[PDB]
């Protein structure tokens, strides 16, 4: 039985780190797209002024 | 023709050159939005394909 409960307790806590790495992956995306954003923008100038 | 004498001819030859310096005032003082056309041979690229 604590071999069962200690399994069971580890992997409750193995689910919140996960979930807290996927917030993590969130929070990286949308900086990467708000600079995405900016280098669009970078690009449509440079071909305004070729 | 030969009807007009050199009193008749100062005229003409009067008028030919206020043409000709209009014609060369008109070439050197045309420009489009700050840079001019008339004045070098240089080419002009239009960037037309992102």
């Amino acid at each position: 039985a604590n071999r069962f409960t200690s399994n069971i307790k580890g992997l409750t806590q193995a689910a919140r780190n996960a979930n807290d790495g996927i917030s993590v992956a969130q929070t990286t995306e949308g900086a990467l797209s708000e600079i995405n954003n900016n280098l669009q923008r970078i690009r449509e100038l440079t071909v305004q002024a070729s | 023709t030969g009807t007009n004498s050199d009193s008749d001819l100062d005229s003409i030859q009067d008028e030919i050159k206020s043409r000709l310096d209009e014609i060369d005032r008109v070439s050197g003082q045309t420009q489009f939005n700050g840079v001019n056309v008339l004045a070098k041979d240089g080419s002009m690229k239009i960037q037309v394909g992102a």
